[PDB]
């Protein structure tokens, strides 16, 4: 019966204000940075599990060795 | 030494990814995949991933040689706490425990829609009871086995299959088991009795 | 059958406006219970207010006998409840009443009656604990704020009308029917001055009877619509709110909790410091919060580190003398962001 959520009160006590106001850190968090390098950019680039595992760990800059490669992978 | 130990960690990222490729080459004809199965908790932030992938991409393409891998792995990390620990099995001590969330680790993976997780997971419990078999017992005595602590790691197995099936991995059971063993309850044998609370 | 009119596809509203004005000036009484079926109805309640009940209960016992014929089904209501129909709902609500308010500013609000019984039954209605009549109310009383700020809009421009006639006909010295003029605007004038005063004067009510218990409410959207809709007025009404006296309202609600809140203070705030090319007043506000600002552009939520970038973008508009050298080397540091 009365399935309706019944709200008590709808006072909110003003100390937790006052906190935000002596500490404001809860909306705030830390600059986070791009990749500073182009090591880890490059890294990151052939980088994860697909892309990682779907390349030969020599890289081959012509695309006529690709299709050698990518062929025979199931 | 910082770009000295991120490229010598990514190089060694590479080299097991190689690896990984054999690890496909693994799944068509070679073997001896237990040791990098093993190291997946040890070095968790370095290969979680990888390790995960290649059991996804053995159980979609072999789930037979997937349950032997992971038996075998299993057996690798028995022998290995054994050698470590000898008579005393260490059960306290956390490792082991461990390795049993290791191994709910490793059930979470399969799914109970398979036929495969039906009689894959079948003959994982008869191998894993055949290794608790595996040694004989010198003395004190002929029925307790030794190396009898991975039925710890099977009770945790034991829970996902299957009510009809039960009484036929116990049928094969009584290969293994005798009347008194069975009947027998006490905290050395409470493996046993876990079982058959499971069963 | 209203609240069906409403939902249903209206094909247009100035004529149901005109309609309901007309029938308003027939009868006031079953129009205004119509009126109160209608507040009643928007929160999606199909009970039924009657007419020994409408002129004779009190308003809390009627509130509290529509909570016995709410027959509602969830603790969802339809500000709450989705689909597009609620929306739409919603849009054809304000549109519909802010219409029939500023096309009847010039008998309806001076009758002494209608603005006393609405004020209190929504007092009542956003005082009740029952959150779904509170939420509507909310809503319903900002939208009906923003028509009385056009009421104030349009009494002060009627009063300069009427001030340019009185300022040509003091010019215009000599007229047997000068002096005659000079009398009925300053007579017109008067009576639009008093009627501003009582315009000021609900508004004030209304502000004291709503906002205070609005600003702080425990529903992080009520504040918010609050703090939107003071941003409306002031953008709209400019050279009468554009004080501390009303800033400090929204420099506490700067120090709300919800990201949500936050986004539509910042939109308010980026919209109206961008109205005039040369700053209206808020300059000692400035002074106040922006270091606060500036440290808020670190927010966790990027689109209100988005709204913090262009307020900072409009302080080196208005003066390039509030930016310090650290703010600009924090910032150039922020062009790095991943996002």
């Amino acid at each position: 019966k009365r399935k309706l959520i019944v709200d008590s009160v709808k006072e909110l006590d003003s100390k937790t204000i006052r906190a935000q106001l002596s500490d404001y850190s809860d909306i705030v968090t830390t600059l986070d940075l791009a990749p500073p390098t182009k090591k880890l950019m490059m890294w990151k680039e052939t980088g994860g599990v697909e892309k990682l595992f779907s390349l030969p760990a020599q890289p081959l800059w012509n695309n006529r060795l690709l299709k050698l490669f990518t062929r025979c992978l199931t | 030494d910082e770009a000295n130990k991120i490229e010598a960690l990514h190089k060694r990222r590479n080299l097991l990814a190689a690896f990984s490729k054999l690890i496909i080459y693994d799944i068509v004809d070679m073997h001896a995949a237990a040791d990098i199965f093993k190291h997946y908790m040890k070095y968790y932030n370095d290969y979680g991933d990888i390790i995960k992938e290649t059991l996804s991409k053995t159980r979609q393409i072999d789930k037979i040689q997937c349950a032997k891998t992971l038996i075998l792995s299993l057996q690798q990390l028995f022998n290995e706490l054994v050698q470590e620990q000898g008579p005393n099995l260490d059960r306290t001590s956390a490792h082991v425990s461990g390795i049993k969330e290791l191994a709910r680790r490793f059930a979470l993976t399969f799914g109970l829609d398979q036929i495969k997780t039906r009689e894959a997971v079948a003959t994982l419990h008869k191998d894993g009871i055949e290794f608790a078999f595996k040694y004989q017992n010198q003395k004190g005595q002929e029925y307790p086995p030794p190396n009898l602590a991975f039925l710890e790691v099977l009770s945790e197995f034991s829970s996902k299959l299957l009510r009809q099936d039960k009484k036929t991995v116990h049928s094969y059971l009584e290969k293994f088991l005798t009347e008194q063993m069975m009947e027998r309850r006490e905290d050395v044998w409470l493996p046993l009795i876990s079982y058959r609370n499971s069963l | 059958t209203l609240f069906e009119v409403v939902k249903l596809g209206k094909s247009a509203m100035q004529s149901v406006v005109d309609d309901w004005i007309e029938s308003y000036k027939q009868d006031r009484d079953i129009a205004l219970l119509d009126l109160i079926n209608f507040f009643i109805q928007c929160s999606g309640c199909r009970g039924t207010v009657r007419i020994e009940m409408f002129r004779n209960m009190q308003n809390a016992e009627i509130i509290r006998k529509m909570t016995e014929e709410f027959d509602e089904d969830s603790g969802d209501y339809p500000l709450t409840m989705p689909g597009p129909q609620w929306k739409k709902f919603r849009s054809n609500f304000c549109e519909f009443i802010g219409v029939l308010i500023r096309q009847c500013q010039y008998s309806i609000i001076y009758d002494e009656y209608m603005m006393d019984t609405v004020i209190s039954l929504l007092t009542g209605l956003s005082d009740s604990q029952v959150r779904a009549f509170r939420h509507t109310s909310t809503l319903a009383a900002m939208k009906l704020m923003t028509a009385l700020v056009n009421v104030a809009l349009n009494l002060s421009i009627h009063q300069d009308n009427t001030q340019r006639q009185y300022e040509a006909e003091r010019n215009k010295m000599i007229g047997k029917r000068a002096n005659e003029r000079l009398e009925l605007l300053l007579q017109k004038r008067k009576e639009l001055q008093e009627n501003q005063d009582e315009i000021e004067n609900m508004m004030n009510s209304i502000f004291k009877g709503i906002f205070v218990h609005r600003y702080r409410d425990a529903i992080a959207e009520i504040r918010a619509i609050c703090i939107e809709e003071i941003g409306v007025w002031m953008k709209m009404y400019s050279d009468a709110f554009l004080n501390d006296s009303y800033l400090k309202y929204v420099g506490w609600t700067l120090h709300d909790r919800q990201g949500e809140v936050r986004l539509k203070c910042l939109k308010a705030l980026q919209s109206l410091y961008t109205n005039r090319e040369l700053f209206p007043k808020l300059e000692l506000f400035t002074n106040r919060f922006k270091d606060r600002i500036v440290s808020m552009t670190l927010d966790k939520e990027y689109d209100v580190a988005v709204e913090a970038i262009r307020l900072v973008t409009l302080i080196l508009h208005g003066s390039e003398e509030a930016l310090s050298n650290e703010d600009c080397e924090n910032v150039y540091h922020l062009v790095y962001s991943a996002h």
